[PDB]
């Protein structure tokens, strides 16, 4: 129903081992479709999946010509930050950006998003209304009142409201045989002994798109939320994704427990128990 | 700390099955800064021509990437990741069970 | 463009 674009700046700078490096990738949903790497040989956008291939050459030299400018405003960017940290050149630093759209079931713009972070901290965001900022310390605040002199916001706003929706939407229906038909997961449940008195029961959940799942252990229908150990949904490397829940339990008391699994591919949510008999 | 240390999760791609072709993957995420360095190792030894996603990061501003290679699992053979950060004073190592 | 064109500084 509801998607997403992302897109997501890397800068970092590197004194004495070359200049600062921009790394940029695109994201329709969990889907990766694009990347730029300023260290390669001979920089340009190049295409992460097969529906975005179709695009002309009027669009990836659009698309290289706008990442190498961003590549020069960054490196740009780590140099103002210095001054207003007062920082050493000697240091490395990172600045990441990530905006983008998500759309409502209708496939209209419900949320924009813009921000922007400095050593791995926030530094400045786009507010919800797409016409103000936060900015989370002193020295963003100094980039705020420059980006609301030069009305950025409008120029955001606009973006969001309108080129970055369309692009959305082309890609969507370009790969909706992909983007738009979400994989469930294939779950098991699997017993592992720890002693003669205790084992562990693991719920699995492979092979899913989208990357949003629940996993949830039960115990006479109640939730274990602080015994459960719960892995972080993790890429199986063909686009879709794993994960997998565990509860350590007395032996003899297996039978009590229930692996919960919702996703977007299911019809109907699935209750699962060990079945070695299976 | 504006420095965060990797989790670290080895793994296959599909269902190990002793002689048959797979994919072995190393996922490191939730790491700042984005320098890291990781090797998935056979029996000790470093594997070459390993590949890995693009950088790109989470909502809390962490990196992840995802390492893989493709192995051949077996009954006797050892698996695993080493990873090394600026969070790590030694490299990380992460044997691979196909349990998990 | 498909990525924001603009570029302003910090």
């Amino acid at each position: 129903g509801s998607h997403s674009m992302r897109y997501f700046y890397t800068a970092m700078s590197r004194p004495g081992r070359g200049e600062p490096r921009f790394i940029a990738v695109g994201y329709v949903d969990d889907t990766q479709f694009v990347r730029f790497d300023s260290d390669a040989a001979s920089p340009r956008t190049e295409p992460r999946a097969p529906w975005i291939e179709q695009e002309g050459p009027e669009y990836w030299d659009g698309e290289t010509r706008n990442m190498k400018a961003s590549a020069q405003t960054y490196r740009e960017n780590l140099r103002i930050a210095l001054r207003y940290y007062n920082q050493s050149e000697a240091g490395s630093h990172i600045i990441q950006r990530m905006y983008g759209c998500d759309l409502g079931p209708d496939g209209r713009l419900l949320r924009g998003h813009d921000q922007s972070a400095y050593d791995g901290k926030d530094y400045i965001a786009l507010n919800e209304d797409l016409s103000s900022w936060t900015a989370a310390d002193t020295a963003a605040q100094i980039t705020q009142r420059k980006w609301e002199a030069a009305r950025v916001a409008e120029q955001l706003r606009a973006y969001l409201e309108g080129l970055c929706v369309e692009w959305l939407r082309r890609y969507l229906e370009n790969g909706k045989e992909t983007l738009q038909r979400a994989d469930p997961p294939k779950t098991h449940v699997t017993h592992h002994p720890v002693s003669d008195h205790e084992a562990t029961l693991r719920c699995w959940a492979l092979g899913f798109y989208p990357a949003e799942i629940t996993l949830t252990w039960q115990r006479d229908g109640e939730d274990q939320t602080q015994d459960t150990e719960l892995v972080e949904t993790r890429p199986a490397g063909d686009r879709t994704f794993q994960k997998w829940a565990a509860v350590v339990v007395p032996s003899g008391e297996e039978q009590r427990y229930t692996c919960h699994v919702q996703h977007e591919g299911l019809p109907k949510p699935l209750t699962l128990r060990w079945e070695p008999h299976h | 700390m504006i420095q965060r240390t990797p989790k670290i999760q080895v793994y296959s791609r599909h269902p190990a099955e002793n002689g048959k072709s797979n994919f072995l993957n190393c996922y490191v995420s939730g790491f700042h800064p984005s320098d890291i360095e990781v090797d998935l190792l056979k029996n000790g030894e470093r594997i070459e021509k390993v590949e890995h996603s693009d950088l790109s990061f989470s909502k809390d501003w962490s990196f992840y990437l995802l390492y893989y290679t493709e192995f051949t699992p077996t009954e006797k053979d050892e698996y695993a990741c080493r990873v090394n950060h600026v969070t790590l004073s030694q490299p990380k190592i992460v044997k691979w069970d196909r349990d998990m | 463009t498909s990525t924001l064109q603009e570029q302003i500084g910090w």
